């Protein structure tokens, strides 16, 4: 119960999986966060033409990152001294006229913005992407890339996968724990919905909603979204995997704390806003944001949850009410009435009014009148408190304008409208973005349970609807693994075969079988052996055009079958496990289950095409064709 | 193909070689076929089956 | 039009040679050996039983010492064989799976084979170091390989489906001479105990006699109704026999220039594979899609054996050069040798 990753043998069938599916090329490979981590210890370590481009890659991405202008000029000088002056010294700079000029030019007019070496980057890849590109797919390290595909290519999840720990969170659906994804050590948050108590009150939609709505908005790495890694099911319970955030919501803290100062309201809004601004550019609107969808995390930053109510305007924009009642904008209300970004805008005026002044700005004193609320944010702004500063005041009054047309956000730059306010004129956005501020509220460390209620049945028609909400954000997994078990993993992994390789030097076998000929494709399956006892037994396979051979470990092949005995190739399940069912000329049937799914659709798929080929190509030379 | 008329002079010329060369009676024919076997069947191990002495494979 | 012109002339010089034949058709095979003694019954039984091979059967050869044999096999090997123990001598995976084809030469330094690659490879079988290597690829035949032969270490002749044969010169890998006219994929061809002529069966169920130097067809038989699919010479160069998809095997008489005979009966409906003479050309063996091998007296035209134990196709057989024995392959993986 650690991650094992396949023997080497693996690559025969994965680099066919992925170049039928386009996958090995420098921009699909370079832009995986483990595929970038292999390609560069190949370069660096395996090839001295490459490392020079990837260290100076390396270096230019560093120098990104730095935080101040005296920093910069100290660093470019460096990396225009070192990578650049000294490579045209000795005649060897493979890159353009234009881009030592584009440098050159800035650096004597001591002008060093982090984006100042963007045009090499273009051409480092450029240098990259042929001949070290097919070099590395040469390397063991690709294989070492397909065998980490596999697992990838392989997750399935059950609750077993993780140690559940204590409640932190539940609503009409069910319940947030704390967990520990075994694997790996990862912590995380684990939301489980209950299928039945959804059926009931009649959302599936809205489950699978939040689940597509996580889906668009999960990559990037976001500070102030809390995004999803993986999800699955069972029978029973729907599961997502999310950032876990274990210091509670604003809705506690607020009431706990009381009302917020402006000072600390500032920094509540604008990690909210950056965080508006990555749903918005991913052509998301969130419509439900309220204190309690913010939750905190340990030290007090803030991230905006529960994309349920969420949607997208990429192309047919919301006319639909949907949200809490004084954060609503007024084109929300207005059915018919279309919007996007606009009522986020709104929402937080009135969720920043709240945090200072204790209730929604529409919800006049200790009302619980619904339609009250509505019907005054319909048509009436609001005598903001003579305390509110001018530019606090500038800013409400800027994000609540009930036009759509006259309001903040909604001119067309989005939250960077926002972010030009005289409110956060005091603010750094970078520093922002990296979490630097001091927030105001650290929380304190450490029965509204559900009875039974109903007796419903969950049938083959409710389970077909979440046929499609199992899935894993590649980018997620793999930055987990990175950070985890990547480096110990592929170590491991690298002693184990090294002394394999030993022990094949003295056992004999070596010069090996699949080369030389016409090979196919070759890994290990399992068939059933024994007739009359169908126990699995795994072998070592090899397919060739005109049939299919297996061994067991020491001898060389004793059997097979022909791709011209072999009718038909089709999925079957055997012990809830599928397997590839092969029906053979004498009505016998044949039987295999591979290791992963890759494995199971690059075996039928490379069976197909090899059974037809063969029987079309056969049955024009009459010495082999069958005689009537 | 059949519409070149290289082909079909070519073919023409194949079939004058073929017709044009020297026969024999088939009952001459057959009578050297028959004395040839005649002259070598005592050397012919499957015509006349020899003992296991001399055969290798027993 | 000098285009029907041709036709016409092409039309009555097979007119002529039609008539030219029956001219010389004063007397049978079979009536001129009314009188010579039977055979008996040919008691054959399987000595050795050849294991290994882990698919179909396609083809075999006896070497000339009467003792090695190579086999070809779906399974993508050649085997060469010493079958007095039984023992493999080597195994040799082939480049492509698709072979078809084999051959021993005369010295026993070197095998052929070939199939659906297009190509006669020559393996070499002891080199300086001692080990089994790839020492050509003949190259040139636009489609398969279906029979190959060698006429000493230097020269080889092949057979294709490409419609032609063609002699090679394995030194350099060129093909020298090409024998064109087969209107149909060839399918097996024959040496003549000179080497100086061969014979070729083909899909147009036509036989042509060649002449290995002089590059040219010297002669053209025909009465098949159906692919020929195997072809060999009588001992002495100066007839041949044909096995085809008819069911029938024939002998066709080199100098008389037709057929003497046909060896037939109307309850063997299968076609025939391959074809051999006994040492002396009494017994003419013919390998039977229905599992069989069939002695035949070469003479009489009586069935005179039957070799029975194969649970598929027999698709090769062999006689060696001491007339001692009987290779059968098998589409069921196995060799048997019988006498
Ligand atoms: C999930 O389906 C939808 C879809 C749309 C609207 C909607 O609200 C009625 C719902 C129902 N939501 C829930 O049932 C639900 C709601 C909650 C909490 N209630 C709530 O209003 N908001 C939030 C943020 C809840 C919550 O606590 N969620 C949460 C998420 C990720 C986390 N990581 N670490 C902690 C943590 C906590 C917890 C569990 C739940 F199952």
């Amino acid at each position: 119960k650690k991650i094992l990753l396949p023997e080497p043998s693996i690559r025969s069938v994965m680099q066919k999986y992925l170049e039928d599916r386009g996958e090995v090329t420098f921009e699909k490979i370079f832009s995986q966060k483990l595929g970038y981590l292999l390609f560069r210890d190949f370069c660096l370590k395996h090839l001295e033409e490459a490392k020079p481009l990837v260290e100076f890659y390396e270096e230019i991405k560093k120098y990104e990152k730095l935080e101040t202008e005296e920093e910069r000029l100290v660093c470019s000088r460096e990396i225009f001294d070192t990578y650049i002056m000294k490579e045209l010294l000795a005649c060897s700079h493979p890159f353009s006229k234009s881009a030592i000029e584009h440098v050159q030019g800035h650096l004597v007019k001591k002008q060093v913005p982090p984006d100042l070496f963007q045009p090499y980057i273009e051409e480092i890849c450029q240098n990259l992407r042929g001949d070290v590109f097919q070099k590395f797919i040469e390397s063991d390290k690709f294989t070492r890339f397909c065998q980490w595909k596999n697992v990838e290519l392989n997750i399935h999840l059950t609750m077993n996968d993780f140690s559940v720990h204590r409640i932190i969170g539940r609503g009409g659906f069910g319940e947030v724990y704390g967990c520990r994804k075994a694997d790996t050590g990862k912590m995380y948050a684990m939301k489980c919905l209950d299928k039945k108590r959804i059926k009931m009150k009649q959302g599936e939609t809205l489950a699978l909603n939040e689940r597509i709505m996580l889906s668009l908005v999960s990559t990037g790495d976001c500070p102030f979204i809390v995004c999803m890694s993986y999800a699955f099911h069972t029978p029973d319970k729907l599961s997502f995997i999310l950032d876990l955030m274990n210091g509670g919501d604003l809705h506690y803290h607020l009431s706990q704390h009381g009302v917020f100062s402006e000072a600390d309201m500032r920094f509540y809004a604008a990690e909210i806003i950056l965080g508006l601004e990555h749903m918005h550019n991913r052509f998301v609107v969130y419509r439900d944001l309220k204190p309690a969808n913010i939750l905190l995390d340990e030290h007090g930053h803030v991230r905006i949850s529960d994309l349920g109510l969420a949607c997208d305007f990429s192309k047919k924009k919301p006319h639909a009410s949907v949200g809490t009642h004084g954060y609503m904008a007024p084109e929300v209300l207005q059915k018919g009435v279309a919007y996007d970004s606009s009522a986020d805008w709104f929402s937080l005026g009135c969720m920043l009014f709240k945090l200072l002044r204790g209730h929604s700005p529409f919800r006049q004193h200790k009302t619980k009148d619904k339609h009250e609320i509505d019907r005054m944010t319909l048509t009436m702004a609001v005598e903001l408190p003579d305390s509110f500063s001018p530019e606090l005041r500038s800013l409400l009054e800027g994000l609540l304008q009930r036009d759509v047309n006259r309001r903040l956000g909604c001119l067309g730059r989005g939250a960077q409208e926002v972010k030009e306010s005289p409110f956060f004129r005091s603010l750094d956005w970078q520093m922002v973005f990296l979490q630097k501020y001091p927030p105001p509220l650290i929380p304190p460390r450490g029965s509204f349970d559900e009875e039974d209620t109903k007796g419903i049945k969950l049938l083959d028609s409710d389970q077909e609807l979440y046929r499609n909400f199992p899935l894993t954000i590649s980018e997620r997994w793999q930055q987990e693994v990175a950070e985890t078990v990547f480096d110990t993993i592929n170590a491991e992994t690298d002693r184990l075969e090294a002394r394999k390789k030993t022990k094949n030097k003295q056992l004999g076998h070596e010069e090996d079988y699949a080369l030389g000929k016409d090979c196919i494709m070759h890994g290990y399956m399992s068939k059933m052996g024994n007739p009359f006892l169908t126990q699995w037994q795994r072998r070592y396979f090899y397919l060739f055009p005109n049939r299919l051979e297996w061994r067991g470990e020491g001898e060389a092949p004793q059997s097979l079958l022909t791709m011209e005995e072999i009718q038909s190739v089709e999925e079957t399940q055997i012990k809830e496990r599928k397997c590839l069912l092969l029906k053979i000329r004498g009505g016998k049937q044949f039987v295999l289950q591979c290791d992963s799914d890759p494995e199971l659709v690059q075996w039928k798929k490379e069976l197909r095409d090899a059974y037809r080929e063969a029987q079309q190509l056969v049955q024009r030379v009459p010495k082999m064709k069958n005689k009537p | 193909n059949t519409a070149s008329i290289a082909q079909a002079r070519k073919l023409v010329e194949q079939l004058k070689m073929e017709a044009n060369i020297d026969r024999i009676k088939v009952s001459k024919a057959a009578a050297d076929l028959m004395a040839y076997c005649e002259a070598h069947a005592k050397e012919d191990p499957l015509l006349t089956p020899v003992p296991a002495s001399e055969n290798p494979f027993r | 039009s000098e285009l029907d012109q041709l036709r016409q002339e092409a039309e009555q010089l097979k007119n002529q040679i039609r008539d030219a034949r029956k001219a010389c058709a004063d007397a049978t095979l079979s009536q001129i050996t009314n009188n010579i003694d039977p055979v008996g019954r040919i008691q054959m039984r399987t000595r050795r039983t050849l294991r290994g091979h882990l698919a179909k059967i396609y083809a075999m050869h006896w070497g000339t010492d009467s003792r090695l044999l190579v086999s070809a096999s779906q399974d993508g090997k050649l085997i060469i064989w010493d079958s007095y123990t039984t023992n493999k001598v080597h195994a040799i995976p082939l480049r492509s799976s698709w072979v078809m084809t084999c051959a021993y030469a005369p010295s026993g330094n070197y095998v052929a084979c070939g199939g659906l690659d297009n190509i006669c490879s020559i393996y070499n079988l002891k080199t300086r170091e001692g080990n089994v290597r790839v020492s050509r690829e003949l190259a040139g035949h636009t489609g398969y390989l279906s029979c190959c032969r060698f006429l000493d270490d230097n020269q080889i002749v092949t057979s294709s489906g490409d419609t032609t044969c063609a002699l090679w010169d394995i030194e350099t890998g060129q093909q020298t001479t090409t024998f064109t006219g087969h209107t149909g994929d060839v399918m097996s061809l024959s040496l003549a105990p000179d080497t100086r002529l061969f014979v070729s069966g083909a899909c147009d169920a036509s036989a042509k006699l060649w002449d290995v130097r002089e590059g040219m067809c010297r002669q053209t038989f025909t009465g098949h109704e159906s692919d020929i699919n195997a072809i060999c010479f009588f001992p002495n160069g100066n007839a041949f026999a044909t096995g085809s998809d008819d069911a029938t095997c024939r002998l066709f008489d080199l100098r008389a220039d037709q057929e003497l005979m046909t060896y037939s009966h109307d309850n063997i409906i299968c076609g025939i594979t391959s074809v051999s003479f006994s040492k002396s050309g009494r017994l003419l063996l013919a390998g039977y899609d229905d599992f069989n091998c069939n002695v035949w007296d070469a003479l009489k035209a009586d069935r005179a054996g039957v070799l029975a134990g194969h649970d598929n196709r027999v698709s090769c057989l062999g006689v060696t050069d001491d007339g001692m024995a009987v290779a059968t392959g098998s589409w069921d993986s196995f060799l048997k040798i019988w006498n």
